[PDB]
Order: C-alpha cells, then sequence, then structure tokens
C-alpha cells in the first residue's frame, strides 16, 4: 500500500487504479478481501491526484491560445505544488519509521489538500471557458484573492505575485 | 607530462576505489576539446611533412578552422609561437650581422655591374609576401 | 524519467557533431552555442552525481521537475534546424522572452558565448579594417582593396551582408549601428595605406555610438590636411 | 653515458679537449643520480607505490 499509494496521488495510472477517461484515476470498484467500506475513502484520495495531473496538462501545454503571461501563471502556480509536494516527501520518511502504516494518517495530512485543490482547479476553468490573455487575468485573480478560505486565498495570491512580475517588465521598460 | 602530474594526484586517490568511470571522466570533459585539437595538428604534419615557415602557415589555418571556442584555440596560438621562437633567433642573423648561420636554411636565403637577380622565398614566409622582400 | 534522460543524449549528440574539426563550411557562431552548452552538461553530471539518496522514485522526479520545462525548450529549440547568424537570432529572440524564470538564465548563458566570434570581427573592421572571416559560415568579405581608385580606399566593397543588407541579433540592436560601422569601416583604412534583456541592452548602444565617433574624430583631421578641399571649392 | 666516462682513461692521450668533452659528460652522468635520492624519499621514511 505504502509506496503504492504515492504514486497513485501523483495521479499516474496503476492497475488497482484503473484511469476512466470520463472520471479521471479512481480506485475500481469492490476488489475482494478488502471490505468495500475503505475504498469510498480511498475515491476522494484519488479525487487530490486526479485533479494535480487535469493540473500538468494546464502547465504543459503552455510550457515546452497564447499568452505570455499563460506561462506566467504557471510560474504563480507552481510555489503552490511546493507545499504540497513537500507533503509526499513528508510521508515517504513516516512509511521508514513504521511500514505496517494504516491509511488514516494520509487521510489526515491530505484534508489541508482538499479545499485547496478544487478551489485552483474552478480558477483555471473560468480562465479557460473566457479564453482570456493579458492584463485582463490579474483582476480576475485579484478578486479570487478577495476570496475567503485563509489557505485559499494565499494560494491565489502566489498565483497574483507572478503574473504580475510579468506586468512590471513591461512597466519598468516603458516607464 | 604537465597532463600526467594531474593524473598522478589522481592516483594518489586511486589507492582503493572511491572513483567510478564517471568520476575521472568528469574531471576529462574540459580538456576533451583540448586534446582533440592536438590531435589534428599532429597528424597534420605528418602527413605533408612541410618544413620552416610553411609549418607555420600551416599552423594559421589550424587557427583559422578551429575558430570560435577561443580559450582552446588560445593555447595552440601560443603552441605555433614556440614553433616561431627558433624562427626569430635565426631572423636577426641575416638583418643585424649579414652572417647567417641557419641549422640546414629554415629561414629563407639567397645569397648575392650586377652579379644576379636574387629571389628569396625558397621556405616561404608565414604572413604576407611583402615581407620576404623587404 | 527515461524520455527526461533521452534529452539529454539529444544535447551530446548535437555537440559532438557541431565541432569544426569534422567541418570547415559550418559557421564559427555555430561552434560557439557548443562552448556554452557543454557548460549545461557538467552540471548536470554532478546533480545527477547528488541524486542519491532515493527512497522513492519522487524525491528525484520532483528534483528535476524544475530542470525538466527547461530541457524541453532547451532541447527542442534546436529542432527547421537554426544555423549561425540564423541560430544566433534564434536564441535572442528566446533571451527578449522571460516568463519562465529558470529557462531565462541559461538562454542569457548561451547568449553571451555564442557572440564571442561574430563580435569579434566588428572591433577589428573599425579600429584596423581587417574582417578576419574567411572560413566557415557567416557572411565573408575581405573587399576588394583599390590602390587606383582613392575615392575612399574601395570601389567594390559589396555590403557587410550581400543578399540581405541586415546585422541584427547582439545587444544593441545594429539597425542603425550596422549602416554605421560600414561607412566608418571603409575610412579607418582609408587613414592607413595611402535584471532585463533590454536593460543590458542600454548599456552596449552608447559605447557602439562612442567607437564610430571616435573614428570619425580621426578621418575628419585626415581630411583637412590632405584634401585642401575649402581650396578646391574656392577654386570652383 | 656510464661507459663512455670509461673510455676518456688517461689524461693526456691525443687531446686535451679530448678528455674535457667527456669531462662535461661525467658532470651530467653526475645530475642522473642527485634525482633519484628525491623519487627514492617518498619511499619510506629516511605516495602510491607502483612502477
Amino acid at each position: 500500500m505504502i509506496h503504492e499509494l504515492l504514486l497513485a496521488l501523483s495521479g499516474y495510472p496503476g492497475s488497482i487504479f484503473t484511469w476512466n477517461k470520463r472520471t479521471g484515476l479512481q480506485v475500481s470498484q469492490d476488489i475482494p478481501f478488502l471490505h468495500p467500506g475503505e475504498t469510498s475513502v480511498l475515491n476522494r484520495l484519488c479525487k487530490l491526484g486526479t485533479d494535480y495531473i487535469r493540473f500538468t496538462e494546464f502547465i504543459e501545454q503552455y510550457t515546452g491560445l497564447h499568452g505570455i503571461y499563460l506561462r506566467a501563471f504557471c510560474r504563480g502556480l507552481d510555489s503552490i505544488l511546493q507545499p504540497y509536494r513537500q507533503a509526499l516527501l513528508d510521508l515517504e520518511q513516516e512509511f521508514l519509521a513504521d511500514p505496517h502504516l494504516s491509511i488514516s494518517h494520509i487521510n489526515y495530512s491530505l484534508d489541508q489538500f482538499h479545499l485547496l485543490f478544487p478551489s485552483i482547479m474552478v480558477v483555471v476553468e473560468q480562465i479557460k471557458s473566457q479564453k482570456i490573455h493579458g492584463c485582463q487575468i490579474l483582476e480576475t485573480v485579484y478578486k479570487h484573492s478577495c476570496g475567503g478560505l485563509p489557505p485559499v486565498r494565499s494560494a491565489l495570491e502566489k498565483t497574483l505575485a507572478v503574473c504580475h512580475g510579468v506586468m512590471y517588465k513591461q512597466l519598468s521598460a516603458w516607464m | 607530462k604537465e597532463y600526467m602530474i594531474l593524473i598522478s594526484q589522481l592516483e594518489h586517490l586511486q589507492r582503493q576505489g572511491l572513483l567510478s568511470l564517471q568520476k575521472l571522466w568528469f574531471y576529462i570533459q574540459p580538456t576533451l576539446r583540448t586534446m582533440e585539437v592536438l590531435a589534428s595538428i599532429a597528424t597534420s604534419l605528418n602527413k605533408g611533412e612541410c618544413f620552416g615557415g610553411a609549418t607555420l602557415s600551416l599552423l594559421h589555418d589550424r587557427t583559422f578552422g578551429y575558430t570560435g571556442d577561443s580559450q582552446a584555440q588560445e593555447l595552440c596560438l601560443y603552441l605555433t609561437k614556440a614553433a616561431s621562437a627558433p624562427y626569430f633567433d635565426i631572423l636577426e642573423r641575416w638583418i643585424y650581422r649579414g652572417i647567417i648561420n641557419d641549422p640546414y636554411s629554415e629561414f629563407m636565403v639567397e645569397e648575392h655591374w650586377d652579379q644576379r637577380y636574387t629571389i628569396v622565398q625558397q621556405q616561404i614566409p608565414s604572413f604576407l609576401q611583402k615581407v620576404a622582400d623587404k | 524519467v527515461a524520455e527526461y534522460g533521452t534529452y539529454y543524449t539529444r544535447l551530446s549528440h548535437f555537440s559532438l557533431l557541431t565541432v569544426l574539426d569534422s567541418s570547415h563550411s559550418n559557421g564559427l557562431v555555430f561552434q560557439a552555442f557548443t562552448s556554452g552548452l557543454r557548460k549545461y552538461l557538467q552540471y548536470y553530471r554532478a546533480c545527477v552525481l547528488s541524486t542519491p539518496a532515493s527512497l522513492t522514485l519522487l524525491t528525484i522526479s520532483f528534483l528535476f521537475r524544475k530542470l525538466g520545462r527547461q530541457l524541453r525548450y532547451l532541447a527542442e529549440l534546436c529542432c527547421a534546424f537554426p544555423t549561425g547568424v540564423k541560430l544566433l537570432s534564434y536564441l535572442y529572440k528566446e533571451a527578449l522572452e522571460n516568463s519562465s524564470n529558470e529557462n531565462y538564465p541559461v538562454l542569457l548563458s548561451l547568449l553571451k558565448t555564442s557572440c564571442e566570434p561574430y563580435t569579434r570581427f566588428i572591433y577589428d573592421w573599425v579600429y584596423s579594417g581587417v574582417f578576419r572571416d574567411v572560413c566557415g559560415e557567416f557572411m565573408i568579405q575581405v573587399n576588394e582593396d583599390y590602390l587606383g581608385f582613392r575615392d575612399k580606399r574601395y570601389w567594390t566593397h559589396g555590403y557587410v551582408l550581400i543578399s540581405k543588407e541586415v546585422e541584427d541579433c547582439v545587444p544593441v540592436f545594429l539597425k542603425h549601428v550596422a549602416n554605421e560601422i560600414y561607412i566608418c569601416g571603409k575610412t579607418i583604412n582609408l587613414l592607413k595605406l595611402c535584471s532585463l534583456p533590454v536593460l543590458m541592452k542600454y548599456s552596449v548602444t552608447a559605447p557602439m555610438v562612442s567607437h564610430v565617433y571616435l573614428v570619425n574624430k580621426a578621418i575628419v583631421d585626415y581630411y583637412f590636411v590632405e584634401l585642401k578641399m575649402e581650396r578646391h571649392f574656392e577654386a570652383m | 653515458i656510464k661507459k663512455y666516462t670509461d673510455q676518456r682513461s688517461l689524461d693526456r692521450a691525443f687531446g686535451l679537449v679530448g678528455q674535457s668533452f667527456c669531462a662535461a659528460l661525467h658532470q651530467e652522468l653526475k645530475e642522473y643520480y642527485r634525482l633519484l635520492s628525491v623519487l627514492h624519499s617518498q619511499l619510506q621514511v629516511e605516495s602510491s607505490l607502483t612502477l
């Protein structure tokens, strides 16, 4: 389970964790010698690694429409994956400390992330449905860091900060 | 010889293996580009068998064909000028004493009413032909 | 991550084939891109030496998350195939862009090394008259020296780019200075033989303005004492 | 060079210039010995010991 759940969490397909394109990555239903009860919470644990590779695809499309602020929004959001990925490294040594680890601590470490990750997905989704470019992103992300939820307005403040720097490229050379 | 010193200091770490195949190879990476330009000089001098000043002109084409990588033509530039160091000790003898002694002639000479036209270009200078006339 | 290691064997495949001890028709400038390119390759080699400890495949893939975005740009700019002065404009375009804040300094690093042969033929052409390009790709001129004409020392000398008429792609911009290193390169030897990528752009400009003015204040003196031009005007 | 210093024997044979010629080759015989002490002193107390 222990290394095997870190790599379903990265979003990459497993055999036990089937990818169906209709739903993203999800645990396959009713697998024998596991009570069905523990898989329902497990489906929710897959939902943070599903939206995370619905996230790298928003990166890689514009890295490696068009807009010089699109890839500036990519470097706004990568530091939000920075505490995320740091908690992926925080679970690894816990499993060397003891390798009889149950999934209830794993569920607990990820509840911080559960209200941070759909709120950034909905943000990029309104961006890609209005087909925005340039400086008129910064006002859409500003009234989004006007937002509630204290983790999430800070998250949306780092995404605000990087593409305000590309505004500063222009306004430093113009003035 | 100067390469062999650095290797014997690597051989002093090599008393037991703490160096992998990559580790010593990483020290040879800046030196890779160096060792192949000294190869191309050495084989070009072995093939045509030039002598005197036509060697030094051959070394200048080697400076032209490498062009770019200015740090590593700079070393072979010191090679063609160290080669011009015996070409300088023979040169002063024709112009400041007259009496010239060359080992087997390495600096062009033809010794002198009139007495012969004279022409001197036999070894060929490594610069333009107006210097041979002068 | 095997695919991440596949773009490292493209760089080393491209650098060993663009050396000019295997060619002498391809650009000097084309060689000059590799002298900077080989410094990122050894940088990789100490970082591959630093990947242990690996307790999982994530501590390493996340370590190269940052180098990954960059390697995909920095690998596939080569793929088209830009060569010569057209490659020197292809890195300068990419150096004008910044967006990505770690793909910006490596293309900045390449730009300083790759202009080294290019810039070399400039300062020698306006201080002595020797344009030392006679080998490899890029515009080769030596100019058709005439002593029979004395009218600027020349009567044939093409332009410095003999089909496009353009010079480009080095700090300043060379869309003014280029037409004037032309006119001063004829006359320097008439004396003789009978933060931002835009910020650094504005520090080169005034030096390139200074040397043409320094060369103009030598040929103006030469004119006054040797033409006696005012005397010809008076006589006309 | 070691046998050639043995050929000059007799101080006066035919030529004074003859034995001064290999008197020089006896000075340059000696310089090769002064080396061998310096590479020897590493060996023990008085590197990587391989040939």
